[PDB]
């Protein structure tokens, strides 16, 4: 190594503050894209309504139902 | 409404009850006694600074410059009490919408009353030491700014009820393990005289030993709770006060313990040591919400 | 009593009456906190509460704060008094005609102006507004956002790398 | 109609305020930190009033570039402190 | 009330200013600097103020990838500061 | 100055593009002051006593130029509400409109500033830097041609011409007649936009670019009247006859194409039943002419400024459109007389 | 304007308290097709002058689902609902112990 | 706009648009009106055909034409002082 | 209104096909007590 | 030792516990239920409108 090996150790020694700023900072950019986690916070922020729920009126139409509990609509059920 | 009388004058009375234990506790960190004359432990002290300072100690003007000196006292010891309004001791004093934005506008509008004192002496000797004295506190409210929107981007929005929930098993300390150092070193910034040193006097620092308690009880929040209990108020109360004590005394340890850290190495803490430590923790504070389902 | 909104908004232009007369700079500063303090509270009052506190965070926590530097870098020590002054006691005194002889015309509700629009009550039309939401509602609930605007986020970015450089080279 | 009658006037009173002179610069500087509060007011009112909800980030985005003007105008204000003793208006040089 | 709250801690502040005086009978340009980085680096916190408050309903992918940025041009900023800072 | 002078004279064209490319009201106004603050370091430069007074005297003018801008902006939200550039929908906000742009511009009741600000200005490359900002409020104004008062337009177009046209009379400072000529200048671009919004955009084209060719021809460093004279012997000959074909073009002159804005304003105004008004552009036109008319007479005549020391060296300076430009100033109404239709 | 007449607003109404009606969510699924009627009527028209006939039947099987908890299980639905107004403003929390004797009188009904 | 902004989107800038939940605008039902009504470009230039549309919509944000409704009634409220009054509540 | 000119019909809007919040502003102007109570959501917060 | 420490720490175990149990012991005399609640959002601000529409016109907390 040219500069892997001599410029690291050097930083170590002089203002070792400097490697957290660059370090912490650069997988706080790599690390999201990385990981297979992100699909599952997206998931429940679009399934929480804040605003109240609208009816549809239907004419053949499938994947509706009742207000009751019924196999039908999306409603997340991701670990519990 | 008797509340806001019952967080005046027994709070008033903790800021008069400072000087004894800030008296005590470095006493016996210097091998020293504390007060023992004057009462049966030199209780009956800060009731006999108050005869003392107030009444018979008179001022001398400077110049007097008609409005300030008068006015500064107000933006001091007013300003410092209105800070105690929206603190979540079991059921605050009127519930804000957002709690920590009255908490951090009010203690950077607390900055003028060491300005305004700046304006009150015509010598120039003064006002130069005195913005040097600004300088420090104007600095590390960057930081403070940073480390409290980085809190509460883990959990919480801005209202300090919700502060308390968060806290039902674990306390903040451990997720936000580097910003409990920096949070710590950061709220010296009101001539706390531990990092660095610049009406009448007495009164000018019962507003700033009102600070220090201020911000001794709201890092008893952000980084302590344990539990709320809705059922009895007495069992929280009772564990606050042990828990906002224990960090009041850390703050007369390191007033007792180390030097003045050169005005000039004090600002280069700041900007080239504190702030790329800070903004790398902020980007980190940033993803972690998003890299872990966790946005309440 | 009975107004709210109203008391303030008077409050507001007498600090403003402050910046028309020229009492020195200091005075003049003080205008700042005095009305730019009451300035809130008009904001805080049809709701919003993160948008009134800017003001106590920038305005009063920051802009004359670094205005408090300038004043002691020149023309600095001492304030001279404003009742000693030429004119300026003069440019105060025509300043709160125009407005305290005004409010008297306010009265009886209805008004005339320099503009078509009038006073009105000002007291049950004075929120303006019903129930209209519920939850995170108030308008200003979920006030700022980095989606939609992701355009905006860029060129205030571009302008606060401009001013550090700048100032930079100024100096 | 009842709110409007007076932060209008308080933005024309400031009108008057900058352009009047009493040979103080700074003067000049703290008005226009006056009139970006003014018109902070008077967007704020316009906006809460009326729920848009999205353009509430827009005085937000004028706060920023009002302390954009009041800092870097407020910058060369000491440089003509550093080449003159004190700041002042008839204190020129141009024609 | 809010008001009610806090006049009563202003007025009672101006009562010990009064025990205060009527109850007793007998230049470096350098420091500026200081003041224009604060006021620039406010504005780029206001505008990180609504980071736990904004990212509750918007979607994770438009946001991150801004909220970091505007952190990066803060560090960016002080990037520049470092090359001839001053004394102080 | 490294990297640093480029990103802020790039920030100055981005800013330009936010006003161009924009749909909101306070984008525009972004764009406004993205300017103000990338425009003051290069104001500044070499560290003098002329360019802080300047830089001061140009930001005290232009900040309350864009706050009286923002008022007009608020109003559009009291009445109708609307946030797109198209309409002011009120005849007050109109009024807070059009002078606020007024200020930012050289038009007749705000120009104070302009000569004052142009002697600061420590280099060339500077000067170029108020005639490229005149495009980033003539843009607005192109965008909301509508709804806007004659009262208080043309009145401000008309008299700045006048006091444009004997406003460089008592001058000899050869910065000071450019920053009258553009006074000049501005009263035939306003006096269009009412009478179609076209051509507006052409008399910018005409504008930038002859006033772009006068000081990259002024880089041979000359200040006044009398530093310019030292120029027809001690200097190169061939160049007072190239500056000769930009000071004639400036001023009303037909086989020149600086004649060619002064071909079409008149033209499209004389359409819509006005003769009374062209006739009064026309005739104030030869006072903008009499500064060239003794301006080039430093150059066509000996004059006597030979000057004891002797330049061998030859001149070196940046000239980067000092080439190609002045051949597009000096004939282009034979060339492009269809040009208004590609455009605008 | 022409508004309706003064005997258009049906009787019987707001009896519950405000967190009394929050403590049970058992009515978004038992009585909810008169409810769902009214939501679409309101979206379909927005003004409340045409859409009050069927605000007329949420407030007759509203009045319905109420009186069943009245005749029974009365006890341990009110004993629910003196634990959700002790607690500040979380609830639901410190009352999931109270909530597991709730429902399970309930489950001997539909 | 001077230069259009063609396969690239940073509009959001006009009232009763993309909600940033689901919260409306206080005037939105008006404006349905106004930009269905003011699409085309036949009264832009003209501002004649929708002038009916455009009355009602200046009144939902100025409320103008209540506000002196409104105390025309509370004038004669004022004048049943000593007179012919009643109070319900 | 009974001998002035006012019929207190057809509503200030001239549309009369949508009809807005209308009393939102107006909430009854008959006692002020039960008024300020209505619109202090921000104010006091209770 | 600690017999003079501690007192100084006692003083402050009742002076700096006041606001705490003051705070609390109030919602006793104010309410007949020992709460006062918050609205934080429009929504739980209405039920508090209609909680005062309801039985007691005057009282805002109160059952049924």
């Amino acid at each position: 190594a040219e500069r892997v090996a001599a410029f690291l150790k050097n930083v170590w020694a002089k203002e070792p503050v400097l490697v957290a700023s660059f370090a912490i900072a650069g997988l706080a950019v790599i690390l999201p894209t990385l990981s297979p986690y992100t699909k599952y916070s997206l998931m429940i922020n679009x399934x929480x309504x804040x605003x109240x729920x609208x009816x549809x009126x239907x004419x053949x139409x499938x994947x509706x139902x009742x207000x009751x509990x019924x196999x039908x609509x999306x409603x997340x059920x991701x670990x519990x | 409404m008797i509340n806001i009388l019952m967080l005046i004058i027994p709070i008033l009375l903790a800021v008069a009850f400072l000087t004894l234990v800030e008296r005590k506790v470095l006493g016996y960190m210097q091998l020293r006694k504390g007060p023992n004359v004057v009462g049966p432990y030199g209780l009956l002290q800060p009731i006999a600074d108050a005869i003392k300072l107030f009444i018979k100690e008179p001022l001398r003007p400077a110049t007097s410059s008609a409005s300030m000196f008068i006015l500064a006292p107000i933006m001091a010891l007013g300003l410092a009490l209105t800070m105690w309004i929206p603190l979540p001791m079991p059921y605050p004093l009127i519930n804000m919408n957002l709690g920590v934005l009255f908490m951090l506008a009010m203690s950077s509008l607390a900055v003028y009353s060491i300005l305004w004192s700046g304006w009150a002496s015509n010598s120039k000797y003064a006002l130069i030491g005195a913005l040097r004295a600004v300088a420090q506190t104007i600095s590390y409210e960057v930081t403070l700014a940073i480390i409290l929107l980085s809190v509460l981007l883990m959990s919480g929005s801005f209202t300090l009820s919700t502060l308390i929930t968060t806290q039902e098993q674990m306390w903040l300390i451990l997720p936000a393990w580097p910003l409990a150092m920096m949070w710590f070193i950061s709220t010296l910034a009101e001539t706390n005289r531990a990092p660095f040193d610049l009406g009448p006097f007495a009164l000018f620092f019962m507003a700033e030993y009102a600070n220090i308690i201020m911000m001794n009880i709201f890092t008893a929040i952000l980084f302590l709770g344990t539990s709320h209990n809705p059922h009895m108020p007495e069992l929280y109360t009772i564990n606050f006060t042990i828990k906002s004590l224990l960090l009041t005394m850390s703050f007369l340890w390191i007033r007792a313990s180390y030097p003045r850290f050169r005005y000039d190495q004090l600002m280069h803490l700041l900007w080239k040591n504190f702030l790329p430590l800070t903004l790398a923790l902020c980007m980190w504070h940033v993803s972690l919400p998003i890299l872990t389902s966790g946005i309440p | 009593m009975l107004y709210i909104v109203f008391i303030l908004s008077v409050i507001f232009v007498m600090g403003f009456v402050g910046f028309s007369s020229k009492p020195s700079p200091i005075y003049g500063g003080l205008g700042l906190i005095v009305s730019g303090g009451v300035g809130c509270g008009i904001v805080l009052n049809f709701g919003g509460s993160f948008l009134g506190l800017m003001v106590f965070l920038i305005y009063l926590g920051g802009m004359m704060v670094v205005f408090g530097y300038t004043t002691a870098m020149a023309t600095e020590q001492y304030p001279e008094i404003w009742l000693s002054n030429k004119a300026v006691l003069g440019a105060f005194v025509t300043g709160l005609l125009m407005e305290f002889f005004m409010v008297y015309y306010v009265l009886k509700d209805k008004e005339v102006e320099v503009v078509f629009e009038f006073n009105g009550l000002g007291d049950w039309v004075i929120y303006d507004t019903g129930d209209s939401g519920f939850f995170s509602e108030e308008a200003m609930g979920i006030a700022a956002l980095y989606s939609y605007g992701t355009w905006l986020v860029i060129v205030t970015g571009w302008s606060l790398l401009i001013g550090v450089v700048v100032i930079m080279e100024i100096t | 109609s009842m709110v409007y009658m007076n932060i209008m006037m308080a933005f024309t009173v400031s009108l008057v305020g900058l352009l009047m002179y009493r040979s103080h610069l700074m003067s000049s500087l703290l008005c226009l930190e006056g009139m970006m509060l003014s018109l902070f007011v008077m967007a704020a009112l316009t906006i809460l009033n009326s729920h848009f909800t999205l353009a509430s980030m827009m005085p937000i985005i004028l706060l920023v570039f009002a302390a954009c003007e009041a800092a870097l105008g407020l910058s060369l204000l000491v440089m003509v402190s550093n080449t003159y003793g004190t700041d002042y208006v008839q204190n020129l040089n141009l024609l | 009330n809010l008001m009610l709250a806090l006049l009563t801690n202003f007025t009672l502040a101006t009562l010990l200013v009064i025990i205060a005086f009527w109850l007793p009978q007998l230049f470096s340009m350098k420091f500026f600097l200081v003041a224009i980085t604060f006021l620039l680096f406010d504005l780029e916190i206001a505008l990180l103020l609504p980071l736990p408050w904004a990212s509750q309903t918007a979607n994770l992918n438009t946001m991150l990838t801004m909220a970091l940025f505007l952190i990066i041009l803060l560090a960016v900023s002080l990037a520049y500061e470092w090359t001839q800072k001053g004394l102080e | 100055n490294p990297i640093i002078f480029i990103i802020i004279l790039l920030t100055i064209m981005l800013g330009t593009i936010i006003v161009m490319i924009s749909s909101h009201w306070l984008l525009v106004w972004i764009g406004f002051e993205m300017n103000m603050l990338a425009i003051i370091p290069i104001m500044m430069k070499n560290h003098n006593p002329r360019a802080t007074e300047a830089s001061t005297k140009y930001f005290l003018t232009q900040s309350t130029a864009s706050m009286l801008l923002m008022m007009a902006v608020i109003i559009n939200l009291m009445f109708s509400g609307q946030w797109t550039v198209m309409k002011l929908f009120n005849p007050m906000a109109s009024m807070l409109m059009t002078m606020a742009l007024a200020m930012k511009l050289g038009m007749a009741p705000f120009h104070f500033w302009v000569p004052e600000v142009t002697q600061g200005i420590p280099l060339s490359s500077g000067l170029i830097l108020l005639t490229w900002q005149k495009l980033a409020p003539m843009s607005v104004l192109y965008q909301i041609f509508p709804s806007i008062n004659l009262n208080l337009i043309l009145t401000l177009s008309v008299l700045s011409i006048l006091i444009g046209g004997w406003g460089g009379l008592n001058q000899t400072q050869l910065r000071k007649i450019m920053a009258y000529s553009s006074i000049a200048h501005m009263g035939w671009m306003t006096a269009v936009l009412p009478y179609n919004p076209t051509m507006t955009l052409l008399n910018l084209i005409i504008y930038i670019i002859m006033t772009s060719t006068m000081f990259t021809m002024f880089m041979a460093n000359s200040t006044t009247t009398t530093l310019s004279l030292s120029h027809t012997w001690n200097k190169t000959p061939i160049m007072t006859v190239l500056i000769l074909a930009t000071l004639l073009s400036m001023g009303g002159l037909p086989p020149l194409s600086g004649f060619m804005p002064k071909w079409m304003i008149i033209q499209e105004m004389t359409k819509n039943n006005s003769i009374i008004l062209p006739t009064f552009m026309a005739i104030t036109a030869l006072l903008n002419l009499y500064f060239y008319m003794r301006l080039t007479y430093s150059t066509t005549l000996t004059m006597f400024p030979s000057t004891n020391n002797m330049k061998m060296k030859w001149q070196f300076p940046l000239m980067k459109k000092m080439t190609f430009l002045p051949t597009m100033v000096v004939l282009s109404t034979m060339m492009l007389p269809l040009t208004p239709m590609l455009s605008v | 304007e022409l508004p309706s007449l003064e005997d258009l607003k049906v009787q019987e109404v707001k009896v519950s308290s405000s967190v009394l009606k929050a403590a049970a969510h058992h009515y978004g699924a038992q009585c909810d097709k008169p409810n769902k009627e009214f939501m679409l009527c309101r979206w379909e028209e927005k003004d409340p002058r045409r859409c009050l006939e069927e605000g007329k039947l949420v407030n007759q099987c509203a009045l319905e689902f109420f009186r069943q908890i009245k005749r029974h299980c009365a006890e341990p639905f009110t004993e629910y609902w003196t634990c959700i107004d002790y607690s500040g403003l979380q609830l639901f929390r410190r009352c999931r112990k109270q909530q597991a004797q709730f429902d399970e009188c309930v489950l001997d009904k539909l | 706009q001077k230069r259009l902004g063609v396969d690239l989107d940073r509009w959001m800038t006009i009232q009763s648009a993309e909600q940033p939940h689901g919260i409306p605008s206080r005037c939105h039902a008006f404006e349905k009106e106004w930009i269905e009504c003011a699409h085309g470009i036949g009264s832009i230039r003209a501002e004649k055909e929708c002038k009916i549309e455009f009355e009602d919509f200046r009144e939902c944000l100025l409320r103008q034409k209540t506000m002196k409704r409104l105390h025309a009634i509370r004038r004669q409220r004022e004048k049943l002082i000593k007179e012919g009054k009643y109070t319900p509540p | 209104v009974m001998k002035x000119x006012x019929x207190x019909x057809x509503x200030x809007x001239x549309x009369x096909x949508x009809x807005x919040x209308x009393x939102x502003x107006x909430x009854x102007x008959x006692x002020x007590x039960x008024x300020x109570x209505x619109x202090x959501x921000x104010x006091x917060x209770x | 030792m600690w017999f003079e420490v501690l007192p100084g720490i006692a003083v402050m175990g009742v002076c700096l516990f006041i606001p705490g149990m003051a705070t609390a012991r109030i919602h006793r005399f104010s309410n007949g239920g020992k709460e006062k609640r918050v609205a934080h959002y429009p929504y739980q601000w209405y039920l508090m409108e209609r909680d005062r529409r309801v039985s007691g016109v005057n009282r805002s907390y109160v059952s049924k």
